[PDB]
């Protein structure tokens, strides 16, 4: 008559588990012991009842598992299993984190970039905070000139990309301008875009003579 | 909970649907660990172009990459076998497809099997759970 003990301790080394919403989670605590130890589940200390999460859950006694279908964010928390027989009891807890993916074009923090002023020769930067689940591609565009003409034959402006995201830039969200020359004055556009869409906001640089 | 939607260069971990953390070890080889500490799962995801990224094993200085043949591998130097096409599937998971190499018309995806084993590009499928990954914040 052995008090409860674990079967495959290997499959119980993971304390943290994450999944995007609407997916399925299966928690397990393979146990043995004589007589047959019972299994109980707690959610954040409190007893875990079927009436707790919409659609309850299923327990595979034969597998010592807890199964939650199409987890929702409210399913976030600690899940403690309690195995026991009259001669003793052991437990283990997993921390389930439910993630919610935001598949939209980026959205930028308002007010950034912010307008700036600087004595010719001074320094300045233009920040631009970004929110995007899908990897965002940042690019600082500015209006420039080509052969003394501010515009092209199609009537659209000539644009220059002062800095974009990539392997050479550890931080495209910031754009430092060192030794500001007078010609640096003007509008600095910040355009962030991901495979879904893009967004863009600007600021101004004024160089005091 | 939002800081996962933040930043240009992003330090993340890629947890496969098969509950593995994609890692790239010093020997160059790509595989998925189940540990939570293996510092070869700390990837450095960066955008090379709209919708296209470069995943880098931050410690073993290796870029996750795919050769025209269809096999995962990590080169120290960044090349076009490193450009991955990142996309969010309808199940909250991400898929990383080769930006260059294709086959039989379909696309080849970065993927781990039942036991952290690097799948063969040609044999992978976008919708097949083998190629799904939950990017995870590291800070």
């Amino acid at each position: 008559k052995r008090a409860p003990y674990w079967t495959n301790t290997e499959k119980m080394e993971k304390r943290l588990h994450a999944v995007p919403a609407a997916n399925t989670v299966k928690f397990r605590c393979p146990a043995g012991g004589n007589p047959m130890p019972t299994m109980r589940w707690l959610k954040n200390g409190k007893e875990f009842k079927q009436e707790h999460r919409i659609g309850g859950y299923k327990v595979r006694n034969q597998h010592w598992s807890l199964i939650m279908e199409s987890v929702v964010p409210s399913d976030k928390g600690n899940y403690t299993c309690v195995v026991e027989n009259e001669y003793g009891s052991i437990n283990h807890t997993y921390h389930l984190d439910v993630v919610e993916r935001s598949p939209h074009r980026p959205i930028l923090q308002a007010g950034l970039p912010a307008n700036a002023s600087t004595v010719v020769g001074g320094d300045v930067e233009f920040v631009c905070k970004v929110y995007s689940d899908a990897q965002p591609h940042i690019q600082w565009i500015k209006h420039v000139e080509k052969n003394g003409s501010k515009y092209g034959p199609d009537g659209l402006p000539y644009l220059k990309v002062l800095k974009h995201s990539g392997i050479n830039s550890s931080n495209a969200e910031v754009l430092a301008l060192f030794n500001v020359t007078e010609a640096d004055a003007g509008e600095y556009i910040c355009k962030v875009s991901n495979y879904i869409g893009q967004a863009n906001q600007s600021a101004w640089l004024t160089v005091l003579p | 909970s939002y800081n996962h939607l933040q930043g240009d260069v992003r330090w993340r971990k890629l947890f496969s649907f098969t509950k593995y953390f994609l890692k790239i070890e010093k020997n160059g080889k790509v595989s998925g660990t189940k540990k939570e500490n293996c510092p070869y799962s700390i990837l450095e995801i960066t955008s090379v172009e709209i919708g296209v990224v470069a995943v880098k094993a931050i410690n073993s200085n290796y870029y996750l990459a795919m050769n025209k043949k269809g096999k995962l591998y990590g080169s120290k130097e960044f090349n076009n076998d490193c450009k991955l096409k990142e996309r969010i599937e309808e199940n909250g998971y991400n898929t990383y497809a080769s930006f260059n190499w294709q086959h039989n018309g379909r696309q080849m995806y970065v993927a781990l099997n039942g036991k952290g084993a690097p799948r063969r590009g040609q044999k992978t499928r976008r919708k097949n759970t083998s190629a799904h990954f939950l990017p995870m914040v590291v800070h």
